[PDB]
């Protein structure tokens, strides 16, 4: 096998170790509750509400027990809370107060101040629990609207001949109907390069120009597009060779598609990697968009399909230099 | 066509007159149906003539092509263009057949829609007629005339 | 749009007038009355059947 | 077949006796139809010559 | 006097629970209301939310066994509503439990097919669980009612027993359909959902005669023609609008079918000069699978069309009797049960049956017409290619 | 029966050729498809897409992004159905316990003062909406009654939470569904400062201006590479000829998006001969940016065809300097007038500089 | 316990705010009363959503 910098999907399989003691404060656990799944959030909240109702139900029952009100036998002593004769009645009263149903069959009385104090506690806890529940609902609802990972890249990239000059090339596609405003392509070479002063950087990332018309990283994806970088003297791929195609060869190409989705209005990222074995020399991307009377048609089945074309199986240093001689 | 149209339209109006006479309530129930029926009739006519005309046009090339293939069979085969002419026929035959198939689909759509409308009339005529005979003592023969 | 509206004209007055003018005065009214007379009897025989069966 | 059987069940032996007239007159219509096509062919031959 | 579900018999004493609640005929009827009320409430917001097209055209397995089951299930539910209304004619009490459970069952059945149709177009089989947890929910309670009618020895003489015994089988039959969808698509609690894709014929945007690729009800109603007819009224029909015919009807595909029939007809029969008998056998073998379908629809259509005259005979015969005295004559368990011999004697019931039979007859007759036409048009394409 | 086709003659006919009718509507329709519409509604057939699975979150998201009248109907139906469904089961429990039975003081009903389904509907309304009148209330020793009360409250809380979340996100996002950005229907190619420039006008119909407006212009052409490459909709980015070479544009009064067609520019070979409608020469201008009020990035693309580009025309001046402020006559916004200008090709224009 | 417009004003206060004292309550045999109770509850809930949404 061979170690990878970022997975093909974009999982970015890297290992972190020897990290100092993280804060691990209390405020982060709430974020854990925020990012829970729909079945788990429902289970967490049903448990929280049920526990609150049950916990207060126990304490109302204890108060009625302490006052000696649930003992059989009618007396002149007015109970702290009326119409309480069991724990089931105590549970119902706790439900009524906390959910604020307030039937009125069992009602608080001016008998003991302990009931008044604990009624305040139940209402405030009930109000704060609803606030937490509503706060978590707002945060989780945005996650549903997120729908982040829906971009497509070819399983293998090519090195082809565009405008006569050799260029690295990959394909990008947007499966989403919605547009991605402010799109940006970032191409990087992840290599192990040595410096003439002895420095050996383990994972060097070199920026790669996109060879756009304006000399910028901005693109516009409505139809699947070819993103190509012209391999020239100003690129680390100028010393490429056909021998640099083994699986365990020291090379990697990272393509990043930043850009805010128009509908959601939040930035999304789509990282993809192309290993040496996933770089195919002497291949070209088949045209996809076919003109139709109704609307332009795009064949997504052939998104990754390639056609073999004879290209110079030489080195760019020798190929470009030979152009002057030729 | 003129004789069939006159008889068909006269039979139709005769039927509605009898059902309205049998049950006056049907007159009220004739207002919705006679509204939607017109829409069905109006749209189908525009969809028919075009389709019918299109069908006739699409028959002209196919049959003409057949005549050419026998008047010039020697030249057709000499040029080694039999495969292209076979493909030309298949396009011609497909064009004519789909023109005819859509016309039948238009005919069937009208027939089913009018059949449902007539079925609704039967329910309306039956319901009103039984109600009239059970309470207002309508003639039994009149109920039969309305349903028939 | 304009052509479709012009194309989708049944031209009833022109065609009816041609048939009416060619048919004349006697054989045109006779057909209208005869066809109507035949169908009014058909309604009548069913209606008479209802009264008799009643 | 279903029609004549149902007619006998409803009106008895009178519907079958009466309905035989329409059944027996259908072959007469067949002769008229076959000769109508022959007359159409004669007109078509003359019209095509014209 | 107030509208009572069970009724107002003996000072509203039909609501008793003693001797078991399940032994109360009103309660088992009420239990039947619940699954229908559940589905109505559960899926109503769902249909309100969702409120090329080739990617949303895949048909679930058993696409025909579901619609025909629903229609027959709709028919028996109409009969149940009609029978229940007959049953409360005797007593002064409304006795709402006789028909309202069955009545909204028909309403719930309509929503189930609407909800299923939405899932059929929009390929989201994961939602086809509500119907599953409904069908068994609509089956279990119904079986309880059936067994209870067997517990009181109702027998097949009563019409309600026959309808309930038939209606439980219909619920059972489509319950098998729902789990059959699960087995093929394997989306619930399964590991690898089997990949099902729309037919390649419609993938091209050059198919507009989408008669093979449409729901069964619209197959018999030609509802897909509404868009084309409405479009025709504005844009005149050109060959661009009528995109080419699907692969099932293409001239080349037809010729392949005609050619393969000839090989079968000439191989075994060595002494086959390809004469009249050989050609006729070739035509029969090539297009028999559709001619028989046209004949089956046509024969059924002829039989149903005769029910109209019988319905008129029944309606007018009941009306000619000036007595106009109607009664079910029996009360099995405090609720009057009508018999089949009187269910088809009521004028209103017979009129409703006549309307339903007319709907079925006209659909079958027109369906037979199109099947014959399609075979006839397809043969013309094949015959012309062979002659050329 | 009543049809003209009682017997079909099927006789052959001899009708000579007559194809062309008076109406030219048969050949009138000659429009060519475009991958971006004039109103910015791009439409490209994404045929044959791999069947990505559908999830219930999509349905939930569709609820959030629905319209206003539809949201009211969905939630009113949701509230009414929730009350009705629970009222039905409340009626069941009372019926199964004998509460709905005629009067008897010995037994204690699972719900007090529940008589009919009308009371059951009212009891469910009181419990779910938490009105809690108290005439009809829960009692003890009926564990099913306690269980359903818990279930109804939990269900009611989740339904109310969804309604608040849907309403809360509706006001935030649905406000940013308006596109008040207008381009020019027809662009021009004029002669400014001696160099040819492709120009179009864009304005803002909202008082609050778009913050950090970025303009992207791309020529879309089926440019087959000389080496052999063929691409159907190749996009070539075009510079802006701004004051700094960047893509930043200030939008207060509508301005002209003028790009000087030079050797670097692919429009160096633009000619009025290749300006006809059936030529593959289309311009896409995209003005991205964020509106200050809400903060959501906005995009408004427009497509200009060769037939929609008017060679040798000048945009009418718009901003008049009044005594106090500046007057903008938006009526003459996208109106272009002719002007005596060279009509040769920008590639051929290089000879004029060489000759001089 | 409805005796004047003041009592009716108090009942609407109790229902829309969802207090429900219980002195004035909705009974049966008056379907029109039930229907407006549903309408008033829905209107009150939608107003609260607007108020909560506007506050946000
Ligand atoms: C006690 C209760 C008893 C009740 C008894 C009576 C109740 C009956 C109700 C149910 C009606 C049953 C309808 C059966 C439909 C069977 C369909 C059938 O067998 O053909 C199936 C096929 C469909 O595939 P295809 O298009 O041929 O396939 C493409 C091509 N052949 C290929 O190679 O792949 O062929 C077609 O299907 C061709 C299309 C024609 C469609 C015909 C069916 C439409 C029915 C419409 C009914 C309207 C509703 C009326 C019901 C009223 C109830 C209230
Ligand atoms: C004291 C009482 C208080 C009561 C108050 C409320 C109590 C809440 C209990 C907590 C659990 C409740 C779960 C509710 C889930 C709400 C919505 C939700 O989160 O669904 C989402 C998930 C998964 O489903 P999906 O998204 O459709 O998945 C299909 C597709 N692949 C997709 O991912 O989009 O979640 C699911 O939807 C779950 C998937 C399970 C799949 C099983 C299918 C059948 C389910 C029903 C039958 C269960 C099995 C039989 C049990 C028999 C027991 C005797
Ligand atoms: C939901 C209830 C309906 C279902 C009932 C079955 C469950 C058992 C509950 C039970 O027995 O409660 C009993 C105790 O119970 C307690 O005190 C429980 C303490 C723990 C409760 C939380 C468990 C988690 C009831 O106790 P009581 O009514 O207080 O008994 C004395 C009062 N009396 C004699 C006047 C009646
Ligand atoms: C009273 C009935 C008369 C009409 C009977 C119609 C039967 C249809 C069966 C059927 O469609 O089978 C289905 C499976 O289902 C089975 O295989 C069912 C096998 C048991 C059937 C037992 C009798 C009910 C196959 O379903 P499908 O392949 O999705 O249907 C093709 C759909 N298409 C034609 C639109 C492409
Ligand atoms: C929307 C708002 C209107 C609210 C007013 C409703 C008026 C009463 C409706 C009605 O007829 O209820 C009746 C039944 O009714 C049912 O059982 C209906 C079941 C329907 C389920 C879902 C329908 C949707 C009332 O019957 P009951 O509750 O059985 O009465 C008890 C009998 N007792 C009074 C003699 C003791
Ligand atoms: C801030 C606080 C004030 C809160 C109280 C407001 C009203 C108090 C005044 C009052 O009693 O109104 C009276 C007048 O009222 C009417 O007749 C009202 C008519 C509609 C008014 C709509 C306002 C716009 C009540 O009128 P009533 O209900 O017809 O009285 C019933 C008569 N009885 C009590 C003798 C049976
Ligand atoms: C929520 C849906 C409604 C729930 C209804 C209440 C549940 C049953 C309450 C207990 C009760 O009194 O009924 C028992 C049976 O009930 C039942 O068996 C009811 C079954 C309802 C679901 C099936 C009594 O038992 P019994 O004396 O009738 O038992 C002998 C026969 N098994
Ligand atoms: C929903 C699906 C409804 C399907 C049609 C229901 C047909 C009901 C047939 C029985 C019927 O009409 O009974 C009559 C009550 O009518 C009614 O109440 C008809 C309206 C009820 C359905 C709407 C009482 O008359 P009867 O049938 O007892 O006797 C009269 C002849 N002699
Ligand atoms: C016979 C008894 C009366 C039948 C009345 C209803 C006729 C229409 C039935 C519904 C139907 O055909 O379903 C869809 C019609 O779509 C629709 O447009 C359904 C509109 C329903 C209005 C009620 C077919 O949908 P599809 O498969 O053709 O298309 C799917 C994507 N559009
Ligand atoms: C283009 C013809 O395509 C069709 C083809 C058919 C199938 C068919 O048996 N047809 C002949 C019948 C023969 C015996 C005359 C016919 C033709 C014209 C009018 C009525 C009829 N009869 C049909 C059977 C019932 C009584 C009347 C139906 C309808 C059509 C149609 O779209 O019009
Ligand atoms: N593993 C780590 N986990 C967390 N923070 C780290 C870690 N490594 C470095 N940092 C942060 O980066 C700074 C520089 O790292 P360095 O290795 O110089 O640490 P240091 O000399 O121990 O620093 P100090 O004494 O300021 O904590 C640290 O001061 C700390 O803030
Ligand atoms: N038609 C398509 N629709 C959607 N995504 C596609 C399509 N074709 C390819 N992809 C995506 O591109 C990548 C692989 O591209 P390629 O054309 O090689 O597909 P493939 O060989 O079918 O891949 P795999 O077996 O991984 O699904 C994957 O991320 C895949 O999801
Ligand atoms: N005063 C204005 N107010 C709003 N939008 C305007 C105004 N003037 C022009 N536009 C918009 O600018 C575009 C075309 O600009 P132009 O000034 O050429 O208008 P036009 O020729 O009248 O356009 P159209 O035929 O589309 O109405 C269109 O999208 C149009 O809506
Ligand atoms: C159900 O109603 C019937 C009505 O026939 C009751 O039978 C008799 O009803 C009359 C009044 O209608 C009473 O005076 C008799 O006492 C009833 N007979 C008996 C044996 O009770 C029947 O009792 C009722 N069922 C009950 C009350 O459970
Ligand atoms: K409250």
């Amino acid at each position: 096998r061979r170690a990878r910098f970022v997975s093909k999907k974009g999982n970015c399989n890297v290992a972190h170790k020897n990290i100092r003691e993280q804060g691990r404060f209390l405020q982060d656990v709430f974020t854990t509750l925020v990012d829970l799944k729909w079945p788990h959030t429902l289970l967490i909240f049903t448990m929280s509400f049920l526990c609150s109702w049950l916990l207060f139900a126990m304490v109302w029952w204890l108060i009625a027990f302490a006052h000696g009100d649930l003992a059989p036998g009618e007396g002149t002593n007015v109970p702290c809370v009326t119409s309480i004769h069991s724990f089931s009645s105590a549970f119902l009263f706790s439900i009524e107060v906390q959910v604020t149903i307030g039937f009125g069959g069992r009602m608080v009385t001016e008998e003991c101040p302990l009931a008044i104090l604990i009624l305040i506690v139940q209402n405030i806890v009930g109000l704060m629990i609803n606030a937490i529940m509503l706060g978590c609902i707002f945060m989780k609802t945005a996650q549903a609207h997120r729908r982040a990972e829906t971009l497509i890249f070819s399983k293998h990239a090519v090195i082809t001949l565009r405008h006569g000059r050799l260029c690295f090339m990959l394909r990008v596609g947007d499966l989403r109907k919605s547009m991605i405003i402010s799109a940006t392509i970032h191409m990087q070479v992840v290599r192990k390069t040595t410096s003439p002063e002895g420095e050996v950087v383990p994972l060097h990332q070199v920026d790669i120009p996109m060879e756009n018309g304006v000399g910028g990283n901005s693109i516009f994806l409505v139809a699947p597009l070819i993103i190509y970088h012209v391999i020239d003297s100003n690129s680390p791929l100028y010393d490429l060779a056909p021998s640099d195609l083994h699986h365990h060869q020291d090379l990697e190409i990272i393509v990043i598609l930043e850009g805010v989705v128009e509908t959601t209005g939040i930035t999304t990222q789509a990282r993809t990697s192309y290993l040496a074995d996933e770089i195919l020399w002497g291949q070209r991307f088949v045209p996809i968009v076919a003109e139709e009377d109704g609307r332009y048609s795009v064949d997504y089945s052939k998104f990754g399909n390639t056609v073999k074309v004879p290209t110079p199986l030489c080195t760019a240093r020798q190929l470009d230099e030979d152009r002057s001689l030729l | 066509t003129l004789e069939c149209l006159s008889r068909s339209t006269l039979l139709c109006v005769s039927a509605l007159t009898v059902i309205s006479y049998v049950t006056p309530v049907f007159l009220v129930a004739l207002l919705p149906l006679a509204v939607v029926c017109y829409f069905i009739q109006k749209y189908f006519r525009v969809a028919s003539r075009d389709l019918q005309q299109l069908d006739d046009t699409t028959q002209l090339p196919l049959v003409s092509h057949f005549a050419e293939t026998v008047e010039g069979l020697t030249t057709i085969r000499a040029f080694r263009y039999e495969a292209r002419f076979q493909q030309k026929l298949l396009e011609y035959t497909d064009s004519n057949n789909i023109a005819s198939l859509f016309l039948t689909a238009a005919n069937r759509w009208l027939e089913v829609c009018m059949e449902y409308i007539g079925a609704c009339v039967v329910l309306i005529a039956a319901a009103t007629s039984i109600s009239n005979s059970l309470h207002r003592e309508l003639s039994a023969g009149l109920v039969g005339l309305g349903l028939t | 749009l304009s052509s479709v509206l012009h194309q989708r004209a049944k031209i009833p007055w022109r065609a009816c007038t041609k048939y009416l003018s060619s048919a004349g005065i006697l054989l045109l009214s006779l057909l209208v009355f005869s066809q109507l007379l035949k169908h009014m009897v058909l309604v009548a025989i069913d209606y008479w059947l209802a009264k008799w069966t009643d | 077949i279903v029609g004549v059987i149902l007619l006998y069940y409803i009106l008895g032996v009178s519907a079958l006796i009466g309905a035989a007239v329409i059944i027996l007159l259908a072959p007469v219509q067949y002769f008229v139809a076959t000769k109508l096509s022959q007359a159409q062919r004669t007109t078509l031959e003359h019209s095509n010559e014209r | 006097m107030p509208l009572a579900f069970c009724g107002t018999e003996n000072h509203s004493a039909a609501y008793r629970v003693d001797q078991g609640v399940l032994n109360n005929g009103c309660f088992v009827d009420a239990l039947n209301v619940v699954p229908h009320v559940f589905l109505l409430f559960i899926t109503f917001p769902i249909l309100f939310i969702g409120w090329i097209h080739h990617s949303t055209w895949l048909h679930f397995p058993g696409h025909n066994l579901r619609w025909i089951l629903t229609f027959i299930l709709l028919f028996v539910l109409v009969c149940e509503i009609a029978e229940g209304i007959l049953s409360d004619g005797v007593t002064e009490s409304r006795h709402l439990h006789l028909y309202m459970p069955a009545g909204m069952a028909f309403m719930a059945a309509i929503t189930s097919v609407v909800y299923y149709h939405n899932i059929e177009t929009s390929n989201f089989p994961k939602l086809l669980i509500a119907l599953l947890i409904y069908w068994t929910l609509a089956f279990i309670t119904k079986t309880i009612k059936f067994v209870k009618f067997y517990d009181h020895a109702i027998g097949f003489s009563q019409l309600r027993f026959c309808l309930t015994g038939l209606l439980v089988i219909l619920y059972g039959m489509l319950l098998l359909v729902e789990v059959n969808v699960i087995r093929v698509r394997r989306y619930i609690f399964f590991k690898t959902p089997r990949e099902v894709k729309p037919p390649e014929d419609l993938q091209d945007l050059g198919v507009r005669f989408l008669q093979p690729f449409v729901n069964l009800l619209s197959k018999g109603t030609y509802w897909w023609m509404n868009a084309f007819i409405k479009t025709a009224h504005k844009k005149p029909i050109d060959l661009r609008a009528i995109a080419k015919l699907p692969i099932a009807m293409r001239a080349l595909t037809n010729y392949q079918r005609l050619c393969v029939a000839f090989d079968a007809q000439a191989r075994k029969d060595t002494q086959s000069p390809q004469g009249a008998r050989a050609i006729w056998r070739a035509l029969c073998h090539a297009f028999g699978r559709r001619l028989i379908l046209s004949s089956t629809f046509r024969i059924l259509a002829d039989l149903l069309g005769f029910a109209g005259p019988l319905c008129i005979f029944g309606i007018v015969d009941h009306l000619g009797k000036e007595n106009h005295v109607f009664q079910p004559k029996t009360q099995f368990l405090g609720v009057y049960f009508v018999s089949s011999q009187e269910f088809l004697g009521n004028a209103y019931v017979l009129a409703v049956l006549l309307f339903l039979a007319l709907l079925l007859q006209r659909t079958f007759l027109q369906a037979s017409y199109y099947v014959a036409i399609e075979t006839g048009i397809n043969l013309r394409g094949a015959i012309q290619t062979k002659i050329y």
